[PDB]
RNA sequence: GAGGCGUCGAAGCCCGGCCUCCGGGUCGGGUGGAGCCGUCCAUGAGACACCGCCCACUCCCCGCUGUGUGGCUAACCCCCGAAAGGGGGGACAGCGGUAGGUGGGCAGUUUGGCUGGGGCGGCACGCCUCCGAAAAGGUAUCGGAGGCGCCCUAAGGUCGGCUCAGGCGGGUCAGGAAUCCGCCGUAGAGUGCAAGGGCAAAAGCCGGCCUGACUGGACCCGUAACAGAGGCGGGUCCAGCCCCGAAAGGGUGGCCUAGCGAACCCCUGUGCCUCCCCGGUGGGGGCCAGGGAUGACAGAAAAGCUACCCUGGGGAUAACAGAGUCGUCUCGGGCGAGAGCCCAUAUCGACCCCGAGGCUUGCUACCUCGCUGUCGGCUCUUCCCAUCCUGGCCCUGCAGCAGGGGCCAAGGGUGGGGGUGUUCACCCAUUAAAGGGGAACGUGAGCUGGGUUUAGACCGUCGUGAGACAGGUCGGAUGCUA
RNA sequence: CACAGGUCCCAGCUAGCCCGAAAGGGUUUGUACUGGGGCCGACGCCUGCCCAGUGCCGGUAUGUGAAGCCCGGGUACAACCGGGUGAAGCACCGGUAAACGGCGGGGGUAACUAUAACCCUCUUAAGGUAGCGAAAUUCCUUGUCGGUUAAAUGCCGACCU
RNA sequence: CAGUUCGCUCCCGUGACCCCGGGCUAGGGGUGAAAGGCCAAUCGAGGCCGGAGAUAGCUGGUUCCCGCCGAAUCAUCCCGCAGGAUGGCCUCCCCGGAGGUAGGCGGUGGGGUAGAGCACUGAUUGGAGGUGCAGGGGGCGAAAGCCCCCGGCCUCCUGUCAAACUCCGAACCCACCGCCGCCGUAGAUGGGGGGAGUAGGGUGGCGGUGUAAGCCGUCCACCGAGAGGGGAACAACCCAG
RNA sequence: GGUUGCACCGUCCGUCUUGAAACACGGGGCAGGGAGUUCGCGGCCGUGGCGAGGUUAAGGGGGUUAAGCCCCGUAGCCGCAGGGAAACCGACAUGCCCGCAGCCGGGCCGGUGAGGGGCGGGGUGCGAAAGCGCCCGGAGUCACGGCCGCGAGA
RNA sequence: GGGGACCCUGAGUACCGUCGGUUGGAUAUCCGGCGGGAAGCUGGGAGGCAUCGGCUCCCAACCCUAAAUACGUCCCGAGA
RNA sequence: AGGGGGAACGCGGGGAAUUGAAACAUCUUAGUACCCGCAGGAAAAGAAAGCAAAAGCGAUGCCGUGAGUAGGGGCGAC
RNA sequence: GGGGCGGUAGCUCAGCCUGGGAGAGCACCGGACUGAAGAUCCGGGUGUCGGGGGUUCAAAUCCCCCCCGCCCCACCA
C-alpha cells in the first residue's frame, strides 16, 4: 500500500522538513544558574536587534557576571535601559521579579513553566500574557489563547508588553514574498491538495475529483491517518 | 409432530416390548473435557488448520428429531434409529 | 407445650421518648404492692401461658476485608545545571507481565464452475416424473411440461363389512348442497403433495381395535445399465420381541417412484476393555450405535479494480477482412382484390405464392493471436448492369408544348460548392445527366492521420472505494537502402 | 498542478503530532502573532435546506462487559463447575454537513386554444434554494427559432421540461 | 550523422531565475509546484549475489536399425473443463480349462416407432335438429309473465385432426432353448499381474433444435494411423485392404 | 560411375493440426557442441543359491605394498499362526465329490488321479439369539539384473 | 580401624501460577520472560497424568578433564 | 597482557521466502539460507537428584542396529 | 438450545420485591355547547388483570409447566 507521508518524514529527520540552525541565533534564558531567588545580577540593554531565527525584535542584554545573552524586548524600549532580576528588583516595565512581588492587573511576558528555566511560555514577538488573579498557593495567567493556567509564584517573569506585531502575521501579497517567509520557518511549501492526489500517496482521493473517507478520523486511530480534521469535536458552520 | 408421553414399544434391556416414557436427549458443554478440547491449545497461532474454526455454514434448516425413550423396568435410557425430520415437535399426553 | 412467672418486687393507675396499616406494641420515671393470663378454643392458620430456633423491611456498637478519595515522601520519575544543588510532582506516574476493546496503519491471500468469446440474465451445479428416445437396454443440448428438500402420529398398523365420481327421475331447499329413495354407471372417483403407472369382495368407503414409523444381522438393485464408482435409499429374508386377526396370514410407516450428506471432530445410550515399577481414587483414552454441517449438494476457509500493467499460451476464442450462410436487406416473376366518371393493366395496385443477387444487418467459429494494421478523405486504375444522360425504338386517359409507363444498350459522359471526421445522408445553383455496386467495407512497404483509440485531465451518472462509460470533451509516434 | 485569498480543525510545552530495535531523536536557537493537518483556489456578488444513514466528538442513568480478585460446590491435592465483583468497548442520549453524502414520486383540476397557476397523496431526514443551462454534459435529435453564409449535422445568440 | 540529431518556428531572458563546487536525504524508504513521475540507458515499488536447477495443468525440442501385436479419442468424479485419477479399451506375461454362439432357422419370451383411427385421456373448426337451461333481445307485457321465441350456455346422428391420445399396429431390435453352421485344446471361454495412451473427424440412415449453415444424440462403412487404380484434381464418393 | 534426352509419375522436410504442399510455425549453408542420470522406498519380472529355514550388518583379528577375494561376527530382520480396539484367545502333516496333465486297462472309451476346483468341520470377532467378517491341510529367505511408480533439481 | 551429639550438606533454586518459543514429545519435551515460593540428608528428587500409599534407584542449585568420533589447506599413491 | 588473520570443521545466539499441500492461512520449506560474537587442533559433552524390559546397569562421544516402530499432524500433505 | 426484559380494558401499559372483588390515560359512545366558524366542560364500562396448575388466609405477579415479541450468545452428540 501507501508509504509513509509528509509529517512522518518531519520526525525522521528529513533535511527538506528540518530548519536551518546556523542561521539562527535565538533563545531566550534568564540565566537560571543561580535560581530564581538571588538579588546578584543586574544588566544593560546593550542593543536592539533584529533576531533572524524568529523574525521579530530581540533585545541584548549584558549582565554584571559578564554574560551575553539575549532577553525578549518589551515595547518602548530604548538602549541603556537597566534590567534587574531578583526579588529585589523594583516592579518596573522591562524589569524581572518572582510572580509574587508582581501585582495583578499588569501585562506580562516571558513566564516560567517550571522554575528555573528562562521561559518556557509567552515567548513570542509582540505578544504578551496578562496577571488576572494572585494567590500565594498558585498565580493564575491569563495566556495569549485565553485559558487560564496555574503557575508556582517562585517563577521568574517580566513587566510589559513584547514589541513589535502586525510585523509576524501580515499579508504574504504574492509568492515570491511568501517563499522568503518558509526559509525564515520551516514548513513543507507549495504542497498540494489530496483530493486529486492518489489513493496510494494519500488516503483520499483518487484521480478524479471525489474524497475517499471523511476529513474528521478518529483519534484513536494510529499513525498514518492522521489526515483531514484531526481531533476535531465538530465541524463547518452552517446546514 | 404429536407422540404419546407414555407408548408401548420394545425395550432391548428386558428383551421385551413395555411402555416407555419420553424427554428429550440432553448434551454437555465443553471446556474440560475431551481429546478434541486439548486439540484446542494449538490454537496459540494455529490459524488455517483445525482449531481455527473453518469459518463456515451453510447452515440447514432442518434437524432430525433424537428423542430419549426411557425404561420403567430399569430406569436406562435408550436411543435409536429414527428418521423423522422435525421442525415444530410437540411433546403430548397420551 | 393449656399452663407458667414473680415478692429479688408485678400488674392497674400518672407522664416522658416512640413507631404505625391511630391495629396495637415497645420503652426510661414513679404511685403501687401481688397479679395478669388460656382454658372455653371463636379463628383458613393460635397464643407476650411459658420454652426454642427462625422468616420480612430495616437500624446500630465491635471484629475482618476490599475498593474510591485527600495529606505525606522514603522509593521512583520529569525540569534546570559544568557539577553542586535547586525546581515540580509523587507511590499518580515511568518501566516489566497479562487480559479485553479498537486496529487496511501494515502484511499474507482469496473472490469458483457452467456459457454459442467474455459479461449481464439464467443454473438446466444435488434430486423426482412424462415426452424428447429411433416398438429390448444405454442415450445429449441454456431440449418441452412441471416439481422435491416437507407434511401427517393419522394422512400409520390389522381385521370385518361395504363399492365410486357423474347422470336420470321423485322428495326436501331459493336453484343446490349436505341429506333421502330408486334406476343407470368398469373406474372418469380416491390414494397428502409434480407427473405417470397400479387398483373395485382394493390401495377406494366405514366401524372397531392397535401403535412394527420396533431391535439385530444379512440379501439384492438402483446410486454408477453393460463396466470400474463412495455415501446414501428402497425392496426382500431370517432371528428376537409385540400388535391384530377365528386362524391361515399380515405389519422392516404413509400404493410406488422426490423429501438427503464424506473424511474428520464432538456428544448421547449402554457395558466392558485400557491408562507407562505397583495399588487406591480422581480424571483421561477406546470398541459400537445413534444424533449434528458442508444446499457451489463424492464436501477449500473467502469481496472488488487494473486503459499503469506483466508473462506463458491460444485462432480450441472476440474485433478487421475473406470463405460458408441468406433469416434480414436489395431486386425480380406469377395471380389480380380494388380506383381510375364508365373501363383491373393510360396510370396506380392490396392479400398470397415462387425465384435471383451478395450491396445492409445478423448468424457461423473455417482461416490468422512467433501481426492478414482500422474507418474516412486524397490520388490512380480495372470491371459489372437490375442504365441517370446521349443513340435507336413502342404505348398512352399521346392536341401542341410537356409528361407517365415499357424495350435495346457500358461506347462515352455523369461536375463544383456549404455543414458533418464521415462512407451514407441534408442543402444551393448550374447541368444533356449531375447512375449505382464489387475490387484486402480497392487504394497507409502512395500521402493524410481528422474519426475508432492507449498511458495526462475535467464534467454528468453510479459506487464506501479503487474505479467504470457505444455520455460529452482537449491533447496524445505512421518504420524499411527492393 | 502551484498560487495570493477564503474556511474548518487540535493543542498550555513535563503539550499536540511524529521518528527510533534500543539508547534516543524531529518540529524546536519554536511557544498560540505559534505550528501541525485537511478542504477550496486572486478580485465582485454569494454560499439555501437536511443529522434519517455513515463518520467524528462529549456524556451516559440502565443494561451488558474480559482477565485479576472473592465466595460456594468439587478434588485427600489439582483439573473442573456455579455466582458476584465486571473497566475500556457496545446498546443508549445530544450535538455536529466550507464531514462523507442526500436535495423526490403519482393521480385530479382553470375561461378556453393549450397547458395546469390550484388541490390531494406518500418514501426516508430533507425535496433544488441564489444561480445557470437544448450545457464542454436535452436522451430522442441534424430540437425549434434566428444571426452569419447563394448554401453552414458547425459556431454564436434565444427558448430551455 | 545521432541508443534522441538537424533546420526553421516558438516560450523565458532581474527573476518563485540560471549556474559551479562542497555536504545532506536510500528502497514499501526518499524526493515530488503531484505525472504513480523520478531515485546511474532498470520504477505501479532500483541493481547485485545467495536461497535456486523456484514452479507450470504451459510452448519448443529429446539423437542407431530391424521384427511382431497394435489402439482410444468413450464412461464416472473433481474449485474440474487446454488438467488428473479409475474403468471400457491396447499390449506383454502367467494361471485354470471346454466349450464359445458374432452367424442363421424354429420354438418359448419382451415391445407402440412407421403406419392407422375415433374407442378413452384430449384439445378444438363448422352447419343442422333439439329448444333441456344460466340470460342479452320480443310478444297475449305482468319486457324473456305462465308460453313460445332469437347472441347464446351444453346434448345428439354428424364435422377438422392429434411427439407428451389410442379400438389398433408392422418391418425390425433383443433375451432364452434346440439345431445347423463356424470357431477351438499350438488354449478358445475366463481369471490375476506389469506397462501405457484418456483434443477426434466424417458420409449415409433414423433423428431433436435452429430459416439455414451450425450445434447435439444414436448406428455406421471409413479417415484418423491405410497405400494403390478410378471420380479433371478434390482426408473420408467408388474399386481395393 | 559422371551427365543428359525421351515416356511415365512426382505439390519439401520436421513440428503443430480433425485436416499441412500451405497464405500455420521453424530453417542462409557446412562443421563441432547438444537433452533418459543417481540415490532411497514400494510394486513387478527373469535368473541363481539354500530350504522350514534363510541372510548376516558394524567391527577388529587375519591376509596383502595397499586392497579385493578368502574366515570369524547371526547384533539384528524376515518366515515357521492368525483374529481382535485391546483384554485376550487360538486351527485339517486333507474326510467327501469332480477333473486337467500323466499313468494304467480295454477298443475314443473306463479307471487311478498330484497340481487344481467344489463341499464339510475347525480358530477368532461381533453377538440375549441368529447371521455375517477374517483365518486354516509347511514355503520362505537372500542375492544379481532389468521393468515401472512415487520422493527428490529428476 | 571403633566411640556419643549425624552435619543448612551450594536459592529466588526446587516447584507452582500466567504467557510463549521448540521438539517426535503426545495430560507426560526442553528453555525463557513476568509473579509466588520450600526443606536440611532426621531431608529431597526420580521411575512418561494428578494426588496419597508400597517398592527401587539417586543427591540439583560449584568446576575441569586424556582416549575412540569432525575437516580437506597439503603430500603421495590410483583409475569401468 | 589484548586487537587482527586463518582452507573448512566446532560452540552460542538471531533467523527468511519462492516451494509442498495441485489453490490457500496451521502445517510444509527448516531450525535450512542468510547475519553476529567466539575457541581449538579436534571442539564440545563428561564422572549421576541417570536408566526402569522392577530385572539387570553405573562418566561421556561415535558408528551399525532398535525403525520409518511409539508419537505429532486441515488426522491432510507430511 | 442458554440468559434477561416487555406482552394486561379497543389500544399502550401502572402496581409485579409494594399481594385480594381492585388500576390509569387515550381512542371510541352519550350529553352540553354553536347561526357559522371556534374552544371547553360533564357521564360509561370493556383484564383477579397473556395460558394452565400448586403453596398462601384473601397471590395477577412467589413455585412448577410455558406461548408471543425483542436483545446478547449455540450443528455432527
Amino acid at each position: 500500500m501507501g508509504k509513509s507521508l509528509i509529517q512522518q518524514r518531519r520526525g525522521k529527520g528529513s533535511p527538506t522538513f528540518k530548519s536551518p540552525s546556523h542561521r539562527f541565533r535565538g533563545a531566550v534564558k534568564y540565566i537560571p544558574l543561580n535560581y530564581t531567588q538571588e538579588k546578584t545580577l543586574r544588566g544593560v540593554v546593550e542593543e536592539i536587534m533584529h533576531d533572524p531565527g524568529r523574525t521579530a525584535p530581540v533585545a541584548r542584554v549584558k549582565f554584571e557576571n559578564g554574560i551575553e545573552k539575549l532577553i525578549i524586548a518589551p515595547e518602548g524600549l530604548l538602549v541603556g535601559q537597566e534590567i534587574y532580576i531578583g526579588p529585589d528588583a523594583p516592579i518596573a516595565v522591562g524589569n524581572t521579579l518572582p510572580l509574587a512581588k508582581i501585582p495583578e492587573g499588569t501585562y506580562v511576558y516571558n513566564i516560567e513553566g517550571i522554575p528555573g528555566d528562562g521561559g518556557k511560555y509567552v515567548r513570542a514577538g509582540g505578544t504578551y500574557a496578562l496577571v488576572v488573579s494572585r494567590e500565594p498557593d498558585k498565580v493564575i495567567v491569563q495566556l495569549p489563547s485565553g485559558e487560564l493556567k496555574a503557575f508556582n509564584p517562585m517563577c521568574r517573569a517580566t513587566i510589559g508588553v513584547v514589541a513589535g506585531g502586525g510585523r509576524l502575521e501580515k499579508p504574504l501579497v504574492k509568492a515570491g514574498k511568501a517563499y522568503y517567509k518558509y526559509k525564515a520557518r520551516n514548513k513543507f511549501w507549495p504542497t498540494p491538495r489530496g483530493v486529486k492526489m492518489n489513493a496510494v500517496n494519500h488516503p483520499f482521493g483518487g484521480k478524479e475529483h471525489h474524497p475517499g473517507k471523511p476529513t474528521t478520523t478518529s483519534r484513536r486511530a494510529p499513525p498514518g491517518r492522521k489526515v483531514g480534521h484531526i481531533a476535531a469535536r465538530r465541524t463547518g458552520r452552517r446546514k | 409432530m404429536k407422540y404419546p408421553k407414555q407408548i408401548r414399544t420394545y425395550c432391548p434391556f428386558c428383551k421385551k416390548h413395555t411402555i416407555h416414557k419420553v424427554e428429550r436427549v440432553k448434551k454437555r458443554p465443553r471446556s474440560e473435557l475431551s481429546a478434541g478440547q486439548r486439540r484446542f491449545r494449538r490454537i496459540l497461532k494455529g490459524y488455517g488448520g483445525f482449531p481455527r474454526p473453518k469459518p463456515e455454514g451453510r447452515e440447514k434448516p432442518v434437524k432430525k428429531l433424537d428423542l430419549r425413550f426411557r425404561c420403567t423396568e430399569c430406569g436406562k435410557a435408550h436411543t435409536r434409529g429414527r428418521g423423522f425430520r422435525v421442525k415444530k415437535f410437540e411433546l403430548v399426553e397420551g
